[PDB]
């Protein structure tokens, strides 16, 4: 090595901080790191400009490569005055921390130069652009630039609901002040959802989120193969929002739903429910209009861990959910979703995958009351189970003789075999993904398959069978479904396809099949 | 509850040992007790604490409308409470020392009250590191 | 219950092991007791532990909500003792160590106590490495 | 179960066979034992293998509301008894050794016990790479 | 079963057939014989292999709760030995030798044990390749 | 069946065909039988295919819980075995030759062994290609 | 099928067409018979195609149990000769030609068997492009 310049208290660390073994040849990188340990270093001795510079004396006949590192040092330069221009949402706050010298302080441009880069990663910004004070040779500035509603249309097909529409206006920036404004419109065969939705992502300096959701939930039951009710329910819910990781988040607010249930198809299942809560209209006829209006506070909590957003194989991903009334609305419940999800990939190389989510979930009414019918949970379909039918696997409910009708001669519990869903949920499915055949290994890497086992078992937590002798009990601990098959999912200027065909092996009596399922657009 | 447990000149951390650190010699001038702040200006966790146990205890007065008027007055109660004692729960009594240096300056350096009882005028070693400095006795 | 008991001289981690690291020499000075807090700041693990375990005990007082008062109560307490109890499973004992190298220049540095007692007045060898020090009595 | 037995120098990983490594000689001086320990800190797999057989457990006593706060408190003792002994099963038995080479330095390099027991004074080669060193006798 | 078979003087893979090897000459100095082992730390696959014959074992035992706690013990007892018993089929004997190069050098390197026995002082046959290298007798 | 059969001077990939391969000359000393792997060290494939068919062959013995026994053991035992059988399917003879230019040099290179049979002394016409290098006998 | 038809001196694919080519000359000898082995190292499509036929195959044997043994024993044979066959219709007759360019050397160069015969002792008109060479007879 060689020193050549001031370096205000290096000079005999230059082995220690920057050394290599000697006859090591002339290297492009740790001869240059020798430069580049002391290149950042000098801005913690306030200095403000850190030049290191070496350039060797060549020699060829016996190789011997004679360094001289020229460093001089900076000086000692402050912090005065963070200014940007142009942007009126972006705040000079967040912007600071995302930078690496708070205001105050010894100031120096390559120690922050661990500053500039990340205040990008906001996602509004095109560019991210980075002064000693304008005529005054002491104190300085760190300074930086910026340069800164559209609709969106979904068309779909499918098998759950076929044709399937969205239709919303977004706009991540109210007037210039950060606000997440979007809207959103969903039209398919058993529910229309036409929603407006707000955010302020930073309601606290520090990160509290507050969003208020005004959504209307249009639904309809028979087009989905459950038994008859009609539901236009519409409500509203308002949800804080604090980081507290960012591998984590949780969140609490408190949501009014307004219900209007009607036309009921007369059974058992959902007239247990009627009685408790003080309904009971005509026991083989339709017309009837029972009405609630459910307050209801809610939380939540998260996690994420995937490397790649898109074809993820990799990391962890959580979800926890749950609600509860106050004991003074109309019905009163309580309900609990986790959810969960894991990629892990078993080597560099990334061509094995395992894949496997697990679901669970309970509800209740609290006084003894019941849990509202249609909050309850419903497995069997494409995207949980794949091979049952939507929403098939449930245990089913008991039609009462109504105008199973008096013309043939109806006179008991006309046993049935429809979906229903209920309360409990519990499900799991373990997935190994495989590489992608048959196509030009060139770009033999992208069209995602996988072979599944999917099990999913719902079940009525209160259902009885004391007084239904001819039937089952319906809660049966172990009435699991697996199923097997195959699907291959991928990406085409078209949109988000994938096609199945999943074998169910294994189920009982009263549970339908779907071997084939399909999805372009959105499901 | 907060650690902030490791801010004495008698406890390390865990990602400070087995490392070398200098030493530089001094004497001391001026010792006055302080007290020490360690936490969050948001509380955010003190807040729910303090909140759901302020709001069940509302489920136990009144009836009707009265209920679920008290089972959010008495929230917000249990809201305000629980910043009010999780940050007053942080406190710790500690020390502010003016020490001179043999090398010809002088400095000041705050630290957790421990056991030894130090004086205006003694000598003590600052263990320095970059930039986090701990003065022991002799 | 994080292990930290590769703080002391008596116990080394995986990845410092067949690899090579220098030889310095030095004698001691100053040798006294000090306690090694280690791991995490939060106790976030702690406080899951104790706030389940603290909500079930709610559940065994009361009938109605005046139980569901208790099943809240119960959690907090659990939730707080756990930080509690955890940030105390941490606590090691250690020492810290001045020694005066023999190129002339005096270090300090910490680390867990374990069953040699080290003297005032010997000599140790610092087996150093990319700025990791162990000191070994004799 | 963590497999830190390719840290003898009696056992190589597959990544360090048919490759060509430099041999260095060298005296020996100053061997004494030392543990070693390998594997992660946290160390979560133990952990459900002792929370879930600490719950299992805890079905097995009482009944009713009784029988839900056994088999929690039962989770989480089995849980951190889980991370206590798996810990506990990767100490290894080890050697220091300050070995003086032929061209004259000194280095230290700790290398898990194997069946052939150095001495104090002996002849050893230094299998040298690119920062893993393996030290046989004679 | 990981096929640690590839690792002799006497069998090849398939990515260094047909490919230009190039040749040294060197004599033979100190065989000895070692251990050789492979694959990874963890053994995944054997795992799950020892973790899901040893639940099913667990069922046959007891019934109501003392099925569903066997189930368990013997899930994460067969778990434990999976790794137990993968990480014993891999094994392998072997041998580490150093060679004089007739450049006039040293080096070592380690094989799997074969058909060939090597001795202290033999005329063997280096193949070099991009620092993988292979040492056939005479 | 991983394709490891254009391993011979007699069979060539459809890589390298129409391409330019320069032509050496050489004399043979030198030529050893060994055996060639091909392939991957774990060999997936082979797994299912003894997975399944261990899987299915417990299904044929016992009932109730004992059925659910080895009709696991089965298919792990069937795993086991597959690697075991597909890496003993592409274990293929060949042959080592050391040649030496008439530039002056030696080589050594391995092949599949084919029907001609080389000598000891003999003349091979070597084609080379951005390191691929194939031995034709005459 | 994998499409091994385009090594032939009368078959050229669509992106070597309207490009130039440059045109050197040549006398050739020691023409050989060669084989040509085109396509995939797997063969993962003909054995999936002979993994379901081979399947289907079985269920139609036994009854209960035993038939869904036979349902899988003759998917793996099944999928084990679907390789087996695909990769017996790459094999490709052809040819190996050392040519003697007039520039004054020797390469060689090998193609799939056409119409035209090439002898020991003719004229060839050497058609090269980016690294890719067909020899034509005239
Ligand atoms: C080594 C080998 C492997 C390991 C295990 C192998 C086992 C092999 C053999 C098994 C034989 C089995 O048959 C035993 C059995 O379970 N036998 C039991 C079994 O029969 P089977 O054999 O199954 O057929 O079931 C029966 C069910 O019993 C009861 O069921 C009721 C409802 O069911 C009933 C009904 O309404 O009556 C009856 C039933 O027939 C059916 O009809 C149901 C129906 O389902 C719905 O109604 O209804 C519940 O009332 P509810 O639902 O309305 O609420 C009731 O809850 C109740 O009874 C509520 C109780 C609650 C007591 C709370 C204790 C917590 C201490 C923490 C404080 C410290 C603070 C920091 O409250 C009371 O009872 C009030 C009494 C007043 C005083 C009590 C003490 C107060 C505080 C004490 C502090 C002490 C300090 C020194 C519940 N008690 C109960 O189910 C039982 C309850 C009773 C208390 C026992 C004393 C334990 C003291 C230890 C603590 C030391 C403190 C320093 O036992 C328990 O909560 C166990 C809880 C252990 C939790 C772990 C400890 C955590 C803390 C430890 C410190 C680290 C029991 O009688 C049998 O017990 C009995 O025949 C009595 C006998 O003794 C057995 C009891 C076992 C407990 C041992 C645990 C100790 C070590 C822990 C090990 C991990
Ligand atoms: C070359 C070889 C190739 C093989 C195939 C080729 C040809 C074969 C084809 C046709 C012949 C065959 O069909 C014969 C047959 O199946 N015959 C059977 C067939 O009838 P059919 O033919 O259809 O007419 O099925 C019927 C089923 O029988 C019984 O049915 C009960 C329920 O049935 C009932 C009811 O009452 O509820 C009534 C019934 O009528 C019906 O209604 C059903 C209803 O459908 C639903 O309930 O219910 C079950 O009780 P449950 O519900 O509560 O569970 C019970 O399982 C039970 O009760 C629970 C059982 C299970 C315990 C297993 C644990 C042992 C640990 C081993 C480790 C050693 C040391 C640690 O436990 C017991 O039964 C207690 C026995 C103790 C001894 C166990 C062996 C251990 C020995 C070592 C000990 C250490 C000391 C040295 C079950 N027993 C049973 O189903 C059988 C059970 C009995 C134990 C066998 C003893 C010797 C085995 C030697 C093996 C290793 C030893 C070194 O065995 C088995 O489950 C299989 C055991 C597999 C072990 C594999 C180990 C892993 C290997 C990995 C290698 C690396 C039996 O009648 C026939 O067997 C009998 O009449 C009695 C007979 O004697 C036993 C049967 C033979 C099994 C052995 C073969 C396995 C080898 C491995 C295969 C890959
Ligand atoms: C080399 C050899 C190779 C082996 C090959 C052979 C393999 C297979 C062959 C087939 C034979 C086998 O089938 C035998 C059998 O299972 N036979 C059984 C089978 O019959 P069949 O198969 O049909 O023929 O099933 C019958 C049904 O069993 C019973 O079912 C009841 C419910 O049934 C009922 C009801 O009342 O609700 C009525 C019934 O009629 C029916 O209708 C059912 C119906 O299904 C639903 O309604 O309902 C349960 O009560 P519940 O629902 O309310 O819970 C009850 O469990 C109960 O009640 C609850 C139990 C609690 C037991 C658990 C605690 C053990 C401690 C271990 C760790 C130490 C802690 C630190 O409590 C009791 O049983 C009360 C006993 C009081 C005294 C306890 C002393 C133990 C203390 C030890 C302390 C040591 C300290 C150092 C349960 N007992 C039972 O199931 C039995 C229970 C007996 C109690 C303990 C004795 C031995 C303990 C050894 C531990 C060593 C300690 C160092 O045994 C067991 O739960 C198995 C326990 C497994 C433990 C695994 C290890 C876990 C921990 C790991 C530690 C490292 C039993 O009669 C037969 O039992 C019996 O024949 C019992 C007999 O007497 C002796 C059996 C010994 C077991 C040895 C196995 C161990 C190896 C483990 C492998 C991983
Ligand atoms: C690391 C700290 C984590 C602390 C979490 C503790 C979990 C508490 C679970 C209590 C369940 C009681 C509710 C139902 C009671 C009942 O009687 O339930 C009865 C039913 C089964 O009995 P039936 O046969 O009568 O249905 O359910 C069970 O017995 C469920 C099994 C309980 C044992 C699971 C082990 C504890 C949690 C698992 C590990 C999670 C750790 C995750 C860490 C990352
Ligand atoms: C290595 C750490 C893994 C720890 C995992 C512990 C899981 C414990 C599961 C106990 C099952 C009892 C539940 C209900 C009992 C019952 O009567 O359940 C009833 C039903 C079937 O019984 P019937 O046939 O009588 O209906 O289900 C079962 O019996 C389930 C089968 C259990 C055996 C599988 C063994 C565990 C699964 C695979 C292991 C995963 C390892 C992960 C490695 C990283
Ligand atoms: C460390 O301290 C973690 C924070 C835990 C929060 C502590 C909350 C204290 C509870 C006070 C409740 C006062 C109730 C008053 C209602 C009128
Ligand atoms: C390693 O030390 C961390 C262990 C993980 C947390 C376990 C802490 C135990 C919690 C005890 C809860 C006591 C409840 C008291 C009720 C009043
Ligand atoms: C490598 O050894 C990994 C093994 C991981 C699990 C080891 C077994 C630990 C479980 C012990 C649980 C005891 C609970 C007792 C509660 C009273
Ligand atoms: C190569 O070896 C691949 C791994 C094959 C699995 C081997 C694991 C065997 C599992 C044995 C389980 C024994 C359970 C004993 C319980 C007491
Ligand atoms: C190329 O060779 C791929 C081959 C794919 C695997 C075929 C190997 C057959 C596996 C046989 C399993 C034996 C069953 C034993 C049952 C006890
Ligand atoms: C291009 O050629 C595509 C691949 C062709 C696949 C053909 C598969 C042949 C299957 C023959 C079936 C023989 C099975 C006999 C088992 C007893």
């Amino acid at each position: 090595v060689e020193v050549s310049g001031n370096l205000a208290g290096h000079s005999a660390e230059i082995e220690q901080l920057t050394k290599i073994e000697p006859g090591e040849l002339y290297n492009g990188t740790k001869v240059t790191k020798m430069e580049d340990d002391i290149k950042k270093l000098l801005g913690r001795y306030g200095y403000a400009y850190p030049r290191v510079q070496s350039m060797p004396e060549i020699n060829d006949a016996d190789k011997t490569v004679k360094l001289r590192v020229n460093v001089d040092a900076g000086n000692r330069f402050y912090v005065r005055k963070i200014r940007f221009e142009g942007n009126d949402t972006s705040k000079d706050a967040v912007l600071r921390r995302e930078m690496r010298q708070m205001e105050g302080a010894w100031l120096g441009s390559d120690l922050v130069d661990q500053g500039k880069e990340r205040l990008n990663r906001l996602g509004f910004f095109e560019t991210v652009d980075t002064q000693r004070v304008p005529g005054s040779p002491d104190q300085v500035d760190v300074v930086y630039k910026v340069k800164e509603g559209s609709f969106n249309f979904g068309i779909g097909y499918g098998t759950e609901s076929g044709v399937s529409f969205q239709a919303g206006v977004q706009q991540d920036n109210w007037l210039g002040t950060g606000y997440a404004v979007g809207i959103n419109g969903t039209k398919n065969d058993y529910q229309t959802y036409a929603e407006l939705s707000v955010t302020n992502p930073y309601f606290t300096v520090d990160g509290v989120s507050l969003g208020g959701r005004l959504f209307y939930n249009d639904f309809q039951a028979d087009d989905a193969d459950l038994s008859d009710y009609t539901n236009k329910s519409y409500g509203t819910d308002v949800t804080l929002g604090f980081p507290i990781n960012e591998y984590n988040s949780l969140r609490a607010g408190l949501g009014y739903v307004h219900n209007s249930l009607s036309n009921m198809q007369p059974q058992v299942a959902m007239w247990r429910y009627l009685y408790s809560m003080g309904e009971h209209p005509s026991t083989s006829d339709q017309d009837n209009s029972f009405k609630t209006d459910d307050f209801t506070f809610n939380y939540g909590w998260t996690y994420n861990k995937l490397d790649r957003g898109y074809f993820p194989t990799d990391g962890s991903r959580v979800n926890l959910t749950g609600k509860v009334t106050i004991p003074g609305s109309d019905n009163e419940y309580y309900k609990v979703t986790l959810d969960t999800a894991t990629y892990v990939p078993i080597d560099d190389d990334h061509k094995w995958v395992v894949l496997g989510r697990t679901r669970w979930g309970y509800g209740d009414g609290l006084g003894g009351k019941e849990m509202p019918f249609y909050e309850n949970f419903y497995a069997g379909g494409s995207s949980t189970v794949r091979g049952f039918q939507s929403n098939t696997i449930g245990p089913k409910a008991v039609y009462f003789p109504h105008q199973c009708a008096t013309q043939d001669g109806a006179k008991d519990l006309c046993k049935s075999d429809d979906a229903v869903g209920g309360n409990a949920m519990a499900v799991a499915s373990l997935e190994f993904i495989t590489p992608t055949p048959f196509i030009s290994d060139k770009y033999a890497n992208s069209v995602r398959t996988s072979f599944f086992w999917d099990m999913g078992t719902v079940w009525d937590t209160n259902w009885d069978s004391s007084q239904y002798s001819g039937y089952p009990d319906y809660s049966d601990p172990s009435n699991i479904r697996m199923s097997a098959g195959i699907a291959l999912q991928w990406m085409s200027p078209l949109g988000p396809l994938v096609f199945s065909y999943a074998q169910p092996f294994k189920k009982y009596d009263g549970d339908k099949a779907e071997q084939f399922q399909f999805n372009i657009g959105k499901t | 509850c907060v650690n902030n447990d490791t801010l004495s000149g008698d406890v390390y951390t865990a990602s400070e040992a087995k490392q070398v650190q200098n030493v530089s010699y001094g004497t001391i001038v001026n010792v006055r007790p302080v007290q020490i702040q360690g936490g969050d200006d948001s509380n955010v966790i003190g807040a729910i604490g303090g909140a759901v146990l302020g709001g069940f205890l509302g489920n136990t007065v009144g009836g009707g409308t009265g209920r679920s008027l008290a089972t959010a007055a008495g929230a917000v109660a249990g809201g305000v409470a629980g910043q009010g004692v999780q940050s007053a729960m942080n406190k710790t009594q500690g020390v502010e020392l003016e020490i001179r240096k043999d090398d010809g300056n002088t400095i000041m350096v705050v630290q957790k009250q421990g056991n030894t009882r130090f004086s205006p005028g003694q000598r003590v070693v600052l263990a320095s590191n970059g930039s986090q400095v701990t003065v022991s006795p002799r």
